[PDB]
Protein backbone atom coordinates (compact mmCIF):
# COMPACT_ATOMS: atom_id res chain seq x y z
CA UNK A 1 0.00 0.00 0.00
CA UNK A 2 1.90 2.77 -1.41
CA UNK A 3 2.33 6.84 -0.47
CA UNK A 4 5.09 9.23 -0.06
CA UNK A 5 4.68 9.49 3.27
CA UNK A 6 5.15 5.35 3.63
CA UNK A 7 4.89 1.98 2.08
CA UNK A 8 4.36 -0.82 3.80
CA UNK A 9 3.33 -4.58 2.81
CA UNK A 10 -0.13 -5.57 2.79
CA UNK A 11 -0.65 -8.66 0.79
CA UNK A 12 1.59 -11.65 0.34
CA UNK A 13 0.41 -14.50 -2.19
CA UNK A 14 2.09 -17.45 -3.11
CA UNK A 15 1.30 -18.58 -6.37
CA UNK A 16 2.70 -21.23 -8.86
CA UNK A 17 2.70 -21.88 -12.34
CA UNK A 18 1.50 -24.62 -14.31
CA UNK A 19 3.13 -25.62 -17.55
CA UNK A 20 0.12 -24.57 -19.72
CA UNK A 21 0.40 -20.90 -18.05
CA UNK A 22 -2.08 -21.89 -15.45
CA UNK A 23 -2.37 -20.30 -12.61
CA UNK A 24 -2.62 -21.82 -9.03
CA UNK A 25 -2.97 -19.82 -5.93
CA UNK A 26 -3.12 -19.94 -2.19
CA UNK A 27 -5.03 -17.86 0.13
CA UNK A 28 -3.02 -14.51 0.40
CA UNK A 29 -2.30 -13.01 3.89
CA UNK A 30 -3.29 -10.05 3.98
CA UNK A 31 -2.07 -7.46 6.34
CA UNK A 32 -3.37 -3.98 7.55
CA UNK A 33 -1.66 -1.24 9.43
CA UNK A 34 -2.86 1.79 11.57
CA UNK A 35 -3.55 4.94 9.13
CA UNK A 36 -2.72 8.51 10.41
CA UNK A 37 -6.16 10.69 9.62
CA UNK A 38 -5.62 14.25 11.10
CA UNK A 39 -8.20 16.08 9.12
CA UNK A 40 -11.12 13.60 10.45
CA UNK A 41 -9.33 13.25 14.01
CA UNK A 42 -8.69 16.39 15.79
CA UNK A 43 -10.10 16.20 18.84
CA UNK A 44 -10.09 19.58 21.24
CA UNK A 45 -10.16 18.65 24.60
CA UNK A 46 -9.41 21.57 27.54
CA UNK A 47 -7.04 20.99 29.92
CA UNK A 48 -7.79 22.52 33.34
CA UNK A 49 -5.00 20.12 34.97
CA UNK A 50 -2.34 22.30 34.03
CA UNK A 51 -3.50 25.30 35.79
CA UNK A 52 -0.88 28.41 35.56
CA UNK A 53 1.32 26.56 32.99
CA UNK A 54 3.21 29.82 31.70
CA UNK A 55 5.18 29.93 28.89
CA UNK A 56 6.43 32.88 30.43
CA UNK A 57 7.24 32.55 33.75
CA UNK A 58 9.87 29.75 35.19
CA UNK A 59 7.97 26.42 33.98
CA UNK A 60 8.83 23.37 31.52
CA UNK A 61 7.58 20.46 30.83
CA UNK A 62 10.17 17.92 31.78
CA UNK A 63 10.82 13.70 32.52
CA UNK A 64 12.22 13.65 36.09
CA UNK A 65 13.30 10.30 37.56
CA UNK A 66 13.32 8.39 34.87
CA UNK A 67 9.96 8.44 34.60
CA UNK A 68 8.59 8.62 30.85
CA UNK A 69 5.87 10.78 30.85
CA UNK A 70 7.42 14.49 31.39
CA UNK A 71 5.87 16.39 34.46
CA UNK A 72 5.82 20.24 35.13
CA UNK A 73 8.51 21.67 36.71
CA UNK A 74 8.40 24.86 38.31
CA UNK A 75 11.92 27.22 39.16
CA UNK A 76 11.12 29.02 41.88
CA UNK A 77 13.72 32.07 43.91
CA UNK A 78 14.83 29.11 46.41
CA UNK A 79 12.98 26.08 45.06
CA UNK A 80 11.79 23.92 42.83
CA UNK A 81 8.33 22.29 42.45
CA UNK A 82 7.04 19.73 40.64
CA UNK A 83 3.80 17.82 39.87
CA UNK A 84 4.46 14.34 38.46
CA UNK B 1 1.06 36.42 67.13
CA UNK B 2 1.38 32.94 64.70
CA UNK B 3 -1.93 33.20 63.35
CA UNK B 4 -5.04 33.45 60.54
CA UNK B 5 -7.77 35.74 60.99
CA UNK B 6 -10.22 37.73 59.57
CA UNK B 7 -9.45 41.31 60.02
CA UNK B 8 -12.00 44.33 62.14
CA UNK B 9 -11.74 47.42 59.94
CA UNK B 10 -14.73 48.39 59.36
CA UNK B 11 -13.36 47.91 55.29
CA UNK B 12 -10.89 44.80 56.55
CA UNK B 13 -13.81 42.13 57.84
CA UNK B 14 -13.16 40.12 54.66
CA UNK B 15 -9.54 40.56 54.93
CA UNK B 16 -7.22 37.32 55.88
CA UNK B 17 -4.56 38.75 58.17
CA UNK B 18 -1.55 36.28 58.08
CA UNK B 19 0.49 36.83 60.88
CA UNK B 20 3.63 35.96 62.72
CA UNK B 21 6.25 36.92 65.17
CA UNK B 22 9.94 37.86 64.34
CA UNK B 23 10.50 36.62 67.57
CA UNK B 24 9.50 32.76 66.82
CA UNK B 25 11.31 32.85 63.58
CA UNK B 26 14.63 32.40 65.20
CA UNK B 27 16.87 34.70 62.76
CA UNK B 28 19.13 35.75 65.97
CA UNK B 29 20.06 31.91 66.46
CA UNK B 30 21.62 31.31 62.86
CA UNK B 31 24.82 32.87 63.43
CA UNK B 32 26.80 33.65 66.86
CA UNK B 33 26.45 36.22 68.95
CA UNK B 34 30.12 37.24 68.59
CA UNK B 35 29.38 38.74 65.60
CA UNK B 36 27.75 41.26 66.32
CA UNK B 37 24.45 41.93 68.46
CA UNK B 38 22.95 44.34 66.14
CA UNK B 39 20.99 42.34 63.78
CA UNK B 40 18.07 44.54 61.35
CA UNK B 41 15.79 44.25 58.44
CA UNK B 42 16.89 45.82 55.04
CA UNK B 43 14.57 44.62 52.76
CA UNK B 44 11.60 42.16 52.73
CA UNK B 45 10.33 40.79 49.76
CA UNK B 46 7.18 38.07 49.37
CA UNK B 47 7.28 35.37 47.21
CA UNK B 48 3.80 33.41 46.41
CA UNK B 49 4.44 30.36 44.73
CA UNK B 50 0.77 30.17 43.67
CA UNK B 51 -1.11 30.04 40.82
CA UNK B 52 -0.84 33.15 39.63
CA UNK B 53 -0.41 33.80 36.31
CA UNK B 54 1.68 36.26 34.72
CA UNK B 55 -1.73 38.30 33.89
CA UNK B 56 -2.85 37.34 37.01
CA UNK B 57 -2.95 39.99 40.27
CA UNK B 58 -3.00 39.51 43.79
CA UNK B 59 -3.69 41.86 46.62
CA UNK B 60 -2.06 42.25 49.44
CA UNK B 61 0.16 43.99 51.64
CA UNK B 62 2.32 43.46 54.45
CA UNK B 63 2.35 45.67 57.13
CA UNK B 64 4.51 45.93 60.65
CA UNK B 65 2.25 45.44 63.77
CA UNK B 66 4.38 47.20 66.27
CA UNK B 67 6.04 50.06 67.64
CA UNK B 68 9.36 51.32 65.39
CA UNK B 69 11.13 54.46 64.05
CA UNK B 70 10.30 54.07 60.56
CA UNK B 71 10.15 56.43 58.02
CA UNK B 72 6.39 57.92 56.90
CA UNK B 73 5.22 55.04 54.93
CA UNK B 74 8.27 52.09 55.93
CA UNK B 75 5.77 50.70 58.01
CA UNK B 76 4.16 48.77 54.71
CA UNK B 77 4.58 46.98 51.80
CA UNK B 78 2.56 46.41 48.65
CA UNK B 79 2.31 42.99 46.43
CA UNK B 80 1.22 42.74 43.02
CA UNK B 81 2.75 39.57 41.41
CA UNK B 82 4.30 37.54 43.74
CA UNK B 83 7.61 36.29 42.52
CA UNK B 84 10.17 37.98 44.42
CA UNK B 85 8.06 40.78 45.12
CA UNK B 86 8.96 43.78 46.93
CA UNK B 87 7.45 47.15 47.34
CA UNK B 88 8.87 49.10 44.42
CA UNK B 89 8.52 49.04 41.13
CA UNK B 90 11.86 49.05 40.95
CA UNK B 91 13.94 47.78 43.88
CA UNK B 92 17.29 50.29 44.65
CA UNK B 93 19.43 49.68 47.20
CA UNK B 94 21.75 52.50 46.65
CA UNK B 95 18.80 55.35 45.93
CA UNK B 96 19.33 56.90 48.92
CA UNK B 97 15.87 56.26 50.32
CA UNK C 1 26.01 21.49 48.22
CA UNK C 2 22.79 20.11 48.08
CA UNK C 3 19.71 21.96 50.55
CA UNK C 4 16.30 21.50 51.04
CA UNK C 5 12.84 23.11 49.72
CA UNK C 6 13.95 26.46 50.89
CA UNK C 7 17.25 25.84 52.62
CA UNK C 8 19.73 28.60 53.24
CA UNK C 9 23.45 28.22 53.82
CA UNK C 10 25.37 30.45 56.89
CA UNK C 11 28.71 30.68 56.50
CA UNK C 12 31.33 33.13 57.28
CA UNK C 13 34.60 34.23 55.52
CA UNK C 14 36.92 36.02 57.57
CA UNK C 15 40.98 37.16 57.71
CA UNK C 16 42.47 35.23 60.03
CA UNK C 17 45.65 38.10 60.61
CA UNK C 18 46.97 41.77 60.57
CA UNK C 19 46.32 43.83 57.85
CA UNK C 20 45.01 47.46 56.96
CA UNK C 21 41.38 47.09 56.61
CA UNK C 22 38.82 49.14 57.70
CA UNK C 23 36.61 47.97 59.93
CA UNK C 24 33.96 45.34 58.51
CA UNK C 25 36.25 44.30 55.50
CA UNK C 26 37.56 41.62 57.71
CA UNK C 27 34.87 39.44 56.66
CA UNK C 28 32.13 38.54 54.56
CA UNK C 29 28.91 36.86 55.28
CA UNK C 30 27.70 33.35 52.76
CA UNK C 31 23.65 33.68 52.62
CA UNK C 32 23.68 31.27 49.78
CA UNK C 33 26.15 29.64 47.94
CA UNK C 34 26.12 31.39 44.33
CA UNK C 35 28.85 32.69 43.76
CA UNK C 36 28.10 35.09 46.92
CA UNK C 37 29.90 37.95 48.54
CA UNK C 38 29.81 40.68 51.07
CA UNK C 39 27.17 42.68 50.13
CA UNK C 40 23.43 42.14 48.63
CA UNK C 41 24.71 43.66 45.76
CA UNK C 42 28.39 43.93 44.44
CA UNK C 43 29.22 46.89 42.44
CA UNK C 44 33.05 47.79 41.79
CA UNK C 45 32.57 51.01 41.41
CA UNK C 46 30.58 53.04 44.36
CA UNK C 47 33.57 54.22 45.80
CA UNK C 48 33.79 51.88 49.04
Amino acid sequence: DESAIASTLVFVRRVGHEQDGNVVTLPPLELAYQDFSPRHHAHWQPMDVLANFNAIQRWQLVDLKGEGLPGLLYQDKGAWWYRS
Amino acid sequence: NNNLAFGAGTDTKTSLQASVSFADLKIREDYPASLGKIRRIKQISVTLPALLGPYQDVQAILSYGDKAGLANGCEALAVSHGMNDSGQFQLDFNDGK
